[PDB]
This record gives C-alpha cells, structure tokens and sequence, in this order.
C-alpha cells in the first residue's frame, strides 16, 4: 500500500485552491 | 545494455513525462509559487512513490502504462465525485 489512491488531505489541497 | 540493461524498454523522459502527468492531473494550474511551495513538492515526491510502487508490477509496457493511467483516471474522479456533496 504505497498509496495508488490519493488521501483526503492531499486531495482537499486542490478542492481548497481556485485560481 | 551489454549485459547491464533492465531500464532499457522504458526511457527517463517517459517515468518523468508520465510522473509530471500525475501531478498536472492532480492540479494543471501552473502557479509560479505553488510550484516553489513545499506541499506541492511532497506531492510531486509522492508521485515518485507512486512510480516505485508500479516498478515491480510494471515489468510490461502495457503494463505500465495502465497502471498510471488507471490510477488518475480514478483520482480525477474522485475529486469531482467527493465535490458534488459541497455545501
């Protein structure tokens, strides 16, 4: 399990950032 | 590859082409300071982790190929799914 799927916190980053 | 030849059926350009994709998959907006900020480093880096991981699956290129590709296919997914729950 080196994570092949990203985790919420990693992903929340993109969600939270709108240029 | 004389005798020394495992990388030989896959090329640098082609694990850093594919990791770069990775990322831009995660966030195509190319921000000059985000790119120079350490969050998005550790997501590069975990990039990377994902490119060690398939390593040993990959020993294909069909394979390889998939698995990458498999794999942000899912991601884009995700975040657009999660975000339909918003508010």
């Amino acid at each position: 399990d080196a994570g092949n799927i990203l985790p919420s916190d990693i992903m929340d980053f993109v969600l939270k950032n709108t240029p | 590859g004389v005798r020394k030849g495992w990388h030989e059926h896959v090329t640098q350009d082609l694990r850093s082409h594919l990791v770069h994709k990775l990322v831009q998959a995660i966030f195509p907006t190319p921000d000059p300071a985000a790119l120079k900020d350490r969050r998005m480093e550790n997501l590069v880096a975990y990039a990377k982790k994902v490119e060690g991981d398939m390593y040993e699956s990959a020993n294909s290129r069909d394979e390889y190929y998939h698995l990458l590709a498999e794999k942000i296919y899912k991601i884009q997914k995700e975040l657009e799914e999660k975000r339909r729950s918003r508010l």
